């Protein structure tokens, strides 16, 4: 009744035989280390002390794991917002972002664009007059989100001005460092942060479910609340065990993460690297110039023009980057192509432009 | 060298651990040489210096069982 | 500021060199399968709309527990929360047995609702539900009166491991017209079971606990009279569900539990092995002078020992009541409390016969040579 | 005899490779189903040494490719 030769052969991936390009996997690669975690752990830890650490890496207040900014967002949204508060975010951010607001019952009220294209940059002052606009209609303000680094251009925000606009409101404040935490270094209370959300599995060198949920004292009562019957397990988390692969991938990758931070200059180099190269073939990078980040994403009117005649329509470059060993790129699209080389050797990156400039002139 | 041969004996846990150990650190090479995986000659000896230290674990394993 | 140190020689196991009795681990124990599956995909590729195939894992699972429609989760818990969220609403009571897990409780008090506890049938030493007891328990909140969102079940308990015949609770249910939702952590991948048999409206299951995956790994089965309110999409979103937050479960656990699934549904074939193991460790273990709490015979692999014997022999030992753990450190047997001689907590599923034999004549020589 | 530093230049047979680690997972269960002793039978020493060799053949097809006969 049931088929299971599906999940036989399962074991087969282009992992190891392709260089992958998807900029939502580059920063969740494991190092060795966290590789023989998974050996020795993949069925059965200084986890507070692990907590605290995470909580000086952000120079924050507490911290608990999560299983991705998703659930810490909803926990923040959960835990402090009460049902109809509003959250003013950027029009930039992540559909989780609006998900989270939708199942904590909460509305949504978004930010406009300083510039759109083809900077698509955040009016970040525009967030104070957002929030006005709400209280003026009465309307009640319960948390300010702002996207440090948006999934789609890959644009760094100044988070600080933000933090001092809710600071001036008094209105909690979340930045979302998905793309942030495990990249660059960041400091929540510098820039005036109550809430962080980090996904370890997007930019911690984890994988599985995986993310942190930093948090100032103030609202350490409200995220950390204790339960009724069981005075011991913690209410938002459901179970203060947080247990499993991830947790372990993290904190077996967190000194990997603390160093590479360090070194987050280089990626950068190899970032505008690749964005100087190829704008050269004819593409254009979208966002803010320079890049302050890894994730780039391009306007490719030649690779529309090649897929149009005639090749085998828009997947011709997504086959022509299998043939050469890369992937990562959406197949069928070639309007614009979104694309990230952090944590990429040197030779792969050169590998990987190389490739692409060959394609671009082999294909006409 | 017939597996055949192999006399009762004792696993030896620390030295399989070890040649899993090179095994998962070679496996880097699978990444940070991908998608063509040639090798230099520095490469090359970094690389079979781990696969032959775990061949070197392997036969230690198998001394355990009648083996030489 | 802060040590690196403590991170470095974080490899470092005992899962290989001792034999792990501890009941919540016995059954999340990746075979060989899973094993190179999580090798495929360890750098963390595993994106699960690049990924082995989800929606035909979510019909075959939906199959599995003959149920109408399932959705991945991150455990039991999750599912708890899931359904508690979207199903009832904020201030409903949820009716539960007295032996429920406290991810139950808890999952109820962050979804904003009550609890009602249905009684035992019997105390010391059964421990048993009396399940006809939850007509008892909806009715006296009725004429009280607040109304009643939510009817749980605990299939098997985490402390007892009593099976109970959850068709009664489902015909209640059914009869009064109130969803009802079975906690088959314990449950689903271990026995077979049939979510509709039971008249089940909702299952949740562990897949780190009793599905041979690992880290947070879950399902939530349920039927199509809910279909609209658990998988309600997003306004912003049309395709983005809700309750799932993004229609996306990526990452090692949701891979090892699609990668353990024929192993799973083949295993729950040979469940009366299990059985046969367990009522061998209890029956072989009486002869010591440990006592079997729970329902007896045992129908699941969780057992729980009154040991007095250890309590007797922990007033006249050097190191009190912790001998017992160092006297199975010694012996290569790990999975029990440290410190904890009135009674024990084990399981001896997925272990092979000569291991189980190994356990119970080291338990044997144990109590034997301390005096 | 055989040592690293006479290693020349090289492709990685990844399917090669990936065969020996999958041999080696395999013989990993026997840490598991054996513990705490790990001590064999002649059949079960036939059976985990079998596994051990096969890798070390497989490594031994990688090593051939760096300029190592065997």
């Amino acid at each position: 009744d049931i088929n299971l030769d599906k999940y036989k052969n399962l074991t087969r991936s282009l992992t190891r035989e392709f260089i992958n390009l998807n900029p939502i996997q580059r920063g969740g690669i494991l190092p060795k280390e966290a590789k023989k975690a998974v050996y020795e752990y993949w069925d059965g830890p200084p986890i507070k002390d692990f907590l605290e650490d995470i909580a000086k890496f952000l120079n924050m207040d507490c911290a608990r794991p999560t299983h991705g900014a998703r659930e810490g967002k909803f926990i923040v949204m959960h835990a402090i917002c009460k049902e109809g508060d509003y959250v003013v975010l950027d029009k930039n951010a992540h559909y989780t972002s609006y998900v989270a607001a939708e199942r904590a019952k909460l509305n949504v009220a978004e930010v406009g664009y300083e510039e759109e294209y083809p900077t698509y940059k955040i009016n970040l002052e525009g967030y104070k007059e957002v929030i006005d606009n709400l209280e003026d209609k009465g309307k009640n303000v319960g948390l300010i989100l702002l996207t440090h680094v948006d999934g789609e251009y890959g644009n760094l925000n100044d988070a600080k001005k933000v933090g001092k606009i809710a600071k001036e409101k008094g209105i909690p404040f979340l930045l979302n460092c998905a793309y942030t935490v495990g990249r660059m270094p960041v400091n929540g209370k510098e820039v005036k942060a109550d809430f962080i959300v980090a996904s370890g599995h997007k930019s911690m060198a984890a994988s599985a479910p995986c993310g942190i949920l930093a948090f100032s004292e103030e609202f350490s009562d409200k995220i950390t609340k204790t339960s009724e019957k069981f005075p011991v397990k913690e209410i938002e988390m459901l179970g203060c065990t947080s247990r499993g692969l991830p947790i372990v991938t993290l904190m077996a990758s967190f000194p990997h993460v603390v160093e590479r931070v360090k070194k987050w200059d280089e990626e950068l180099k190899k970032t505008r690297y690749v964005v100087d190269e190829l704008e050269k073939i004819g593409f254009k990078q979208l966002g803010i110039k320079p890049k302050e980040h890894d994730l780039i994403k391009f306007e490719t009117p030649v690779l529309d023009e090649i897929a149009k005649k005639d090749k085998r329509r828009g997947f011709f470059f997504y086959d022509e980057l299998k043939k050469r060993g890369i992937g990562g790129i959406r197949a069928g699209v070639t309007k614009e192509i979104k694309m990230s080389v952090y944590g990429l050797e040197w030779e792969q990156v050169e590998y990987v432009v190389n490739a692409i400039k060959e394609i671009v002139e082999s294909c006409k | 060298i017939s597996y055949k041969d192999a006399k009762p004996g004792k696993i030896d846990v620390n030295e399989f651990k070890k040649a899993i150990y090179l095994l998962i650190e070679a496996d880097d090479f699978l990444y940070k040489k991908a998608p063509k995986h040639e090798l230099n000659e520095e490469e090359a000896k970094e690389f079979c210096k781990l696969i032959i230290k775990c061949q070197e674990h392997l036969n230690k394993i198998l001394a355990n069982f009648g083996f030489e």
